[PDB]
Protein backbone atom coordinates (compact mmCIF):
# COMPACT_ATOMS: atom_id res chain seq x y z
CA UNK A 1 0.00 0.00 0.00
CA UNK A 2 1.15 4.11 0.14
CA UNK A 3 1.33 3.40 3.75
CA UNK A 4 4.45 0.19 3.10
CA UNK A 5 6.06 2.39 0.50
CA UNK A 6 6.06 6.12 1.39
CA UNK A 7 6.13 5.94 5.20
CA UNK A 8 9.31 3.97 5.06
CA UNK A 9 11.16 6.30 2.28
CA UNK A 10 9.93 9.51 0.19
CA UNK A 11 7.66 9.57 -2.72
CA UNK A 12 8.25 12.01 -5.78
CA UNK A 13 5.23 13.59 -7.01
CA UNK A 14 4.96 11.14 -10.02
CA UNK A 15 4.80 8.43 -7.12
CA UNK A 16 2.23 9.77 -5.34
CA UNK A 17 0.30 10.45 -9.03
CA UNK A 18 0.38 6.70 -9.05
CA UNK A 19 -2.83 7.01 -5.86
CA UNK A 20 -5.04 9.55 -8.76
CA UNK A 21 -8.31 8.04 -10.33
CA UNK B 1 1.39 5.19 15.31
CA UNK B 2 3.78 6.52 12.84
CA UNK B 3 2.48 4.62 10.14
CA UNK B 4 -1.32 6.33 10.99
CA UNK B 5 0.39 9.73 11.20
CA UNK B 6 2.14 9.56 8.23
CA UNK B 7 -1.23 8.35 5.93
CA UNK B 8 -2.40 11.22 7.15
CA UNK B 9 -0.01 13.56 5.67
CA UNK B 10 0.02 11.51 2.48
CA UNK B 11 -3.38 11.81 2.01
CA UNK B 12 -2.98 15.52 1.95
CA UNK B 13 0.05 15.43 -0.46
CA UNK B 14 -2.41 13.36 -2.38
CA UNK B 15 -5.67 15.56 -2.45
CA UNK B 16 -3.07 18.30 -4.07
CA UNK B 17 -1.26 16.05 -6.33
CA UNK B 18 -4.51 14.55 -7.48
CA UNK B 19 -6.00 17.75 -8.80
CA UNK B 20 -9.36 17.89 -10.49
CA UNK B 21 -9.08 13.71 -10.75
CA UNK B 22 -8.99 12.82 -6.85
CA UNK B 23 -7.74 9.72 -5.46
CA UNK B 24 -7.99 6.34 -3.85
CA UNK B 25 -6.47 5.32 -0.21
CA UNK B 26 -6.78 2.00 0.63
CA UNK B 27 -5.07 -0.01 3.46
CA UNK C 1 -13.46 28.26 -5.96
CA UNK C 2 -10.76 28.30 -3.99
CA UNK C 3 -13.14 27.96 -1.00
CA UNK C 4 -14.80 24.61 -2.19
CA UNK C 5 -10.96 23.45 -3.11
CA UNK C 6 -9.66 24.45 0.83
CA UNK C 7 -12.89 22.63 2.20
CA UNK C 8 -12.07 19.47 0.42
CA UNK C 9 -8.50 19.29 2.19
CA UNK C 10 -10.42 19.54 5.34
CA UNK C 11 -12.88 16.45 3.79
CA UNK C 12 -10.18 14.16 2.80
CA UNK C 13 -8.21 14.59 6.55
CA UNK C 14 -11.81 13.85 8.18
CA UNK C 15 -12.45 10.70 5.49
CA UNK C 16 -9.18 9.80 6.22
CA UNK C 17 -9.33 9.44 10.34
CA UNK C 18 -13.55 7.91 10.21
CA UNK C 19 -12.83 5.52 7.54
CA UNK C 20 -10.10 3.52 8.79
CA UNK C 21 -8.98 0.53 7.13
CA UNK C 22 -12.25 0.69 4.77
CA UNK C 23 -9.95 3.81 2.54
CA UNK C 24 -12.16 5.86 0.45
CA UNK C 25 -12.44 7.05 -3.18
CA UNK C 26 -12.35 11.18 -3.38
CA UNK C 27 -13.56 12.42 -7.07
CA UNK C 28 -14.19 16.46 -6.89
CA UNK C 29 -17.84 17.10 -7.88
CA UNK D 1 -21.87 15.51 -3.87
CA UNK D 2 -20.19 15.74 -0.16
CA UNK D 3 -18.81 19.06 -1.21
CA UNK D 4 -22.84 20.41 -1.39
CA UNK D 5 -23.40 19.16 1.59
CA UNK D 6 -20.14 19.21 4.03
CA UNK D 7 -18.61 22.70 2.79
CA UNK D 8 -21.94 24.99 2.59
CA UNK D 9 -23.13 22.94 5.85
CA UNK D 10 -21.29 21.28 9.21
CA UNK D 11 -20.66 17.40 8.54
CA UNK D 12 -20.35 15.22 11.30
CA UNK D 13 -18.18 12.03 11.02
CA UNK D 14 -21.34 9.91 11.22
CA UNK D 15 -22.42 11.85 8.27
CA UNK D 16 -18.82 11.80 6.33
CA UNK D 17 -18.38 7.92 6.79
CA UNK D 18 -21.13 7.49 4.42
CA UNK D 19 -18.65 8.28 1.68
CA UNK D 20 -16.10 5.81 2.73
CA UNK D 21 -15.38 2.95 0.52
CA UNK E 1 -16.23 29.08 7.01
CA UNK E 2 -16.47 29.44 10.97
CA UNK E 3 -16.21 25.55 11.58
CA UNK E 4 -12.86 25.19 9.24
CA UNK E 5 -11.53 28.24 10.94
CA UNK E 6 -12.19 26.72 14.11
CA UNK E 7 -10.05 23.78 12.75
CA UNK E 8 -7.28 26.09 12.41
CA UNK E 9 -7.85 27.60 15.79
CA UNK E 10 -7.37 24.47 17.52
CA UNK E 11 -3.65 23.87 15.73
CA UNK E 12 -2.80 27.48 16.71
CA UNK E 13 -3.68 27.51 20.20
CA UNK E 14 -1.84 23.77 20.70
CA UNK E 15 1.10 25.95 19.25
CA UNK E 16 0.28 28.82 21.73
CA UNK E 17 -0.61 26.82 24.95
CA UNK E 18 2.08 24.96 25.12
CA UNK E 19 2.33 22.80 28.05
CA UNK E 20 -1.12 24.75 29.72
CA UNK E 21 -3.27 23.50 26.83
CA UNK E 22 -6.72 24.81 26.38
CA UNK E 23 -10.25 24.27 27.02
CA UNK E 24 -12.35 24.28 23.49
CA UNK E 25 -16.28 24.61 23.68
CA UNK E 26 -18.57 25.47 20.43
CA UNK F 1 -15.63 33.11 22.31
CA UNK F 2 -12.68 32.23 20.07
CA UNK F 3 -14.71 31.99 17.00
CA UNK F 4 -16.39 35.20 17.72
CA UNK F 5 -13.73 37.12 18.08
CA UNK F 6 -10.93 35.19 15.90
CA UNK F 7 -12.90 34.32 12.24
CA UNK F 8 -14.32 37.45 12.23
CA UNK F 9 -10.74 39.23 12.26
CA UNK F 10 -7.49 38.05 12.76
CA UNK F 11 -6.12 37.47 16.07
CA UNK F 12 -2.55 38.33 17.19
CA UNK F 13 -0.60 35.54 19.15
CA UNK F 14 -1.12 37.15 22.03
CA UNK F 15 -5.13 37.44 21.41
CA UNK F 16 -4.91 33.63 21.12
CA UNK F 17 -2.95 33.03 24.30
CA UNK F 18 -6.28 34.49 25.89
CA UNK F 19 -7.86 31.04 25.00
CA UNK F 20 -4.94 29.15 26.75
CA UNK F 21 -5.73 27.56 30.82
CA UNK G 1 10.51 14.23 22.84
CA UNK G 2 9.07 15.59 19.07
CA UNK G 3 7.65 12.37 18.29
CA UNK G 4 4.86 13.21 21.30
CA UNK G 5 5.03 16.69 20.60
CA UNK G 6 3.47 16.18 16.52
CA UNK G 7 1.13 13.13 17.93
CA UNK G 8 -0.32 15.43 20.44
CA UNK G 9 -0.81 18.26 17.31
CA UNK G 10 -2.61 15.15 15.61
CA UNK G 11 -4.72 14.11 18.55
CA UNK G 12 -6.40 17.91 19.12
CA UNK G 13 -7.41 18.21 15.13
CA UNK G 14 -9.43 14.66 16.20
CA UNK G 15 -10.66 15.80 18.89
CA UNK G 16 -11.62 18.88 17.25
CA UNK G 17 -13.85 16.93 14.90
CA UNK G 18 -14.81 13.73 17.32
CA UNK G 19 -16.19 16.48 20.02
CA UNK G 20 -17.62 18.58 17.72
CA UNK G 21 -20.23 20.73 19.87
CA UNK G 22 -19.23 19.34 23.20
CA UNK G 23 -15.64 20.81 22.71
CA UNK G 24 -12.53 19.18 24.69
CA UNK G 25 -9.63 19.80 27.41
CA UNK G 26 -6.28 20.08 26.56
CA UNK G 27 -3.68 19.87 29.39
CA UNK G 28 0.05 18.01 29.16
CA UNK G 29 0.86 16.12 32.26
CA UNK H 1 -3.05 10.40 29.33
CA UNK H 2 -3.94 10.81 25.59
CA UNK H 3 -0.46 11.00 24.68
CA UNK H 4 0.63 7.64 26.91
CA UNK H 5 -2.83 5.64 25.12
CA UNK H 6 -3.26 7.11 21.71
CA UNK H 7 0.78 7.85 20.69
CA UNK H 8 2.12 4.76 21.55
CA UNK H 9 -1.09 2.87 19.50
CA UNK H 10 -3.80 3.72 17.85
CA UNK H 11 -7.04 5.15 18.96
CA UNK H 12 -10.32 4.23 17.51
CA UNK H 13 -12.68 6.97 17.83
CA UNK H 14 -14.98 5.79 20.25
CA UNK H 15 -12.20 5.90 22.43
CA UNK H 16 -11.09 9.79 21.63
CA UNK H 17 -14.58 10.27 22.48
CA UNK H 18 -13.39 8.99 25.78
CA UNK H 19 -11.60 12.54 26.01
CA UNK H 20 -14.47 14.59 25.10
CA UNK H 21 -16.15 17.42 27.58
CA UNK I 1 1.59 38.42 -5.43
CA UNK I 2 0.50 34.29 -4.33
CA UNK I 3 -2.59 35.62 -2.59
CA UNK I 4 -3.84 37.83 -5.31
CA UNK I 5 -3.24 34.80 -7.49
CA UNK I 6 -4.12 32.16 -5.91
CA UNK I 7 -7.04 33.09 -3.09
CA UNK I 8 -10.20 33.53 -5.20
CA UNK I 9 -9.34 31.14 -8.14
CA UNK I 10 -7.66 27.80 -7.76
CA UNK I 11 -4.07 27.69 -8.08
CA UNK I 12 -2.65 24.06 -9.74
CA UNK I 13 0.85 22.58 -8.58
CA UNK I 14 2.01 23.66 -11.72
CA UNK I 15 1.02 27.51 -11.09
CA UNK I 16 2.59 27.29 -7.32
CA UNK I 17 5.57 26.32 -8.60
CA UNK I 18 6.56 29.36 -10.08
CA UNK I 19 7.00 30.77 -6.12
CA UNK I 20 9.12 27.73 -5.57
CA UNK I 21 12.97 29.32 -4.36
CA UNK J 1 -8.60 39.33 7.02
CA UNK J 2 -8.99 35.77 7.89
CA UNK J 3 -10.33 34.48 4.38
CA UNK J 4 -6.66 35.68 2.83
CA UNK J 5 -5.09 33.76 6.46
CA UNK J 6 -6.87 30.45 5.91
CA UNK J 7 -5.62 30.56 1.94
CA UNK J 8 -2.24 31.29 3.47
CA UNK J 9 -2.23 28.38 6.02
CA UNK J 10 -2.73 26.17 3.06
CA UNK J 11 -0.50 27.80 0.12
CA UNK J 12 2.55 27.24 2.81
CA UNK J 13 1.67 23.65 2.79
CA UNK J 14 1.67 23.05 -0.87
CA UNK J 15 4.57 25.36 -1.58
CA UNK J 16 6.33 22.64 0.82
CA UNK J 17 5.16 19.87 -1.10
CA UNK J 18 5.94 21.39 -4.02
CA UNK J 19 9.40 22.94 -3.79
CA UNK J 20 10.82 20.52 -2.39
CA UNK J 21 14.85 20.83 -1.67
CA UNK J 22 14.56 24.45 -3.18
CA UNK J 23 12.39 25.30 -0.46
CA UNK J 24 10.70 29.05 -0.80
CA UNK J 25 10.21 32.37 0.51
CA UNK J 26 7.01 33.84 2.26
CA UNK J 27 5.68 37.12 3.38
CA UNK J 28 1.77 38.07 3.94
CA UNK J 29 0.77 40.83 1.23
CA UNK K 1 14.20 10.30 5.73
CA UNK K 2 10.26 10.02 6.42
CA UNK K 3 10.40 11.52 9.76
CA UNK K 4 12.13 14.67 8.93
CA UNK K 5 10.04 15.14 5.79
CA UNK K 6 6.99 15.41 8.27
CA UNK K 7 8.66 17.32 11.15
CA UNK K 8 9.19 19.86 8.23
CA UNK K 9 5.45 20.02 7.62
CA UNK K 10 4.62 21.03 11.25
CA UNK K 11 7.27 23.72 11.23
CA UNK K 12 6.33 25.14 8.59
CA UNK K 13 3.11 25.45 9.88
CA UNK K 14 4.25 26.54 12.80
CA UNK K 15 6.68 29.18 10.98
CA UNK K 16 3.68 30.63 8.96
CA UNK K 17 1.78 31.52 12.24
CA UNK K 18 4.45 32.77 14.08
CA UNK K 19 5.88 35.12 11.39
CA UNK K 20 2.83 36.59 10.44
CA UNK K 21 3.22 39.63 8.26
CA UNK K 22 7.04 39.34 8.67
CA UNK K 23 7.39 35.68 6.42
CA UNK K 24 9.88 33.22 6.76
CA UNK K 25 12.56 31.25 4.02
CA UNK K 26 11.81 27.38 4.34
CA UNK K 27 15.23 25.14 2.45
CA UNK K 28 15.95 21.96 3.72
CA UNK K 29 21.87 19.34 1.37
CA UNK L 1 19.01 24.58 10.18
CA UNK L 2 15.35 24.18 11.68
CA UNK L 3 14.98 20.95 11.45
CA UNK L 4 18.43 20.22 12.93
CA UNK L 5 17.78 22.48 15.96
CA UNK L 6 13.70 21.44 16.38
CA UNK L 7 13.04 17.70 14.86
CA UNK L 8 14.78 16.27 17.92
CA UNK L 9 13.63 18.68 20.72
CA UNK L 10 10.63 20.43 20.70
CA UNK L 11 11.35 23.81 19.96
CA UNK L 12 9.09 27.09 21.59
CA UNK L 13 7.36 29.42 19.66
CA UNK L 14 10.24 31.70 20.97
CA UNK L 15 13.17 29.90 19.36
CA UNK L 16 10.65 29.29 16.20
CA UNK L 17 10.51 33.34 15.79
CA UNK L 18 14.59 33.03 15.00
CA UNK L 19 13.40 31.59 11.91
CA UNK L 20 11.33 34.53 10.80
CA UNK L 21 12.54 36.82 7.87
C1 LIG M 1 6.74 9.69 1.37
C2 LIG M 1 5.82 10.81 1.77
C3 LIG M 1 5.17 10.78 2.98
C4 LIG M 1 4.32 11.78 3.36
C5 LIG M 1 4.09 12.84 2.52
C6 LIG M 1 4.74 12.88 1.30
O1 LIG M 1 4.53 13.94 0.48
C7 LIG M 1 5.60 11.87 0.93
C1 LIG N 1 -18.49 19.87 7.17
C2 LIG N 1 -17.05 19.46 7.29
C3 LIG N 1 -16.10 20.01 6.47
C4 LIG N 1 -14.78 19.62 6.56
C5 LIG N 1 -14.40 18.68 7.49
C6 LIG N 1 -15.35 18.13 8.32
O1 LIG N 1 -14.99 17.18 9.22
C7 LIG N 1 -16.67 18.52 8.20
C1 LIG O 1 -7.65 35.05 13.78
C2 LIG O 1 -7.06 33.70 13.49
C3 LIG O 1 -7.78 32.74 12.80
C4 LIG O 1 -7.24 31.49 12.54
C5 LIG O 1 -5.96 31.20 12.95
C6 LIG O 1 -5.23 32.16 13.62
O1 LIG O 1 -3.97 31.90 14.05
C7 LIG O 1 -5.77 33.41 13.89
C1 LIG P 1 -4.03 6.96 18.01
C2 LIG P 1 -4.23 8.26 17.29
C3 LIG P 1 -3.29 9.25 17.37
C4 LIG P 1 -3.46 10.45 16.72
C5 LIG P 1 -4.60 10.66 15.98
C6 LIG P 1 -5.54 9.67 15.88
O1 LIG P 1 -6.67 9.87 15.16
C7 LIG P 1 -5.36 8.47 16.55
C1 LIG Q 1 -17.77 7.00 13.92
C2 LIG Q 1 -17.78 8.07 14.96
C3 LIG Q 1 -18.14 9.36 14.64
C4 LIG Q 1 -18.16 10.35 15.60
C5 LIG Q 1 -17.81 10.07 16.91
C6 LIG Q 1 -17.44 8.79 17.25
O1 LIG Q 1 -17.11 8.53 18.55
C7 LIG Q 1 -17.42 7.79 16.29
C1 LIG R 1 -5.41 28.24 -5.15
C2 LIG R 1 -4.91 27.59 -3.89
C3 LIG R 1 -5.06 28.22 -2.68
C4 LIG R 1 -4.61 27.63 -1.51
C5 LIG R 1 -3.97 26.41 -1.56
C6 LIG R 1 -3.82 25.77 -2.77
O1 LIG R 1 -3.22 24.55 -2.82
C7 LIG R 1 -4.29 26.36 -3.93
C1 LIG S 1 10.15 21.35 17.75
C2 LIG S 1 9.01 21.45 16.79
C3 LIG S 1 8.94 20.64 15.68
C4 LIG S 1 7.90 20.73 14.79
C5 LIG S 1 6.90 21.66 14.98
C6 LIG S 1 6.94 22.46 16.10
O1 LIG S 1 5.95 23.37 16.30
C7 LIG S 1 8.01 22.37 16.98
CL1 LIG T 1 3.74 13.40 12.26
CL1 LIG U 1 -9.96 26.85 5.52
ZN1 LIG V 1 2.17 15.08 11.47
ZN1 LIG W 1 -8.24 25.20 6.10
Amino acid sequence: GIVEQCCTSICSLYQLENYCN
Amino acid sequence: VNQHLCGSHLVEALYLVCGERGFFYTK
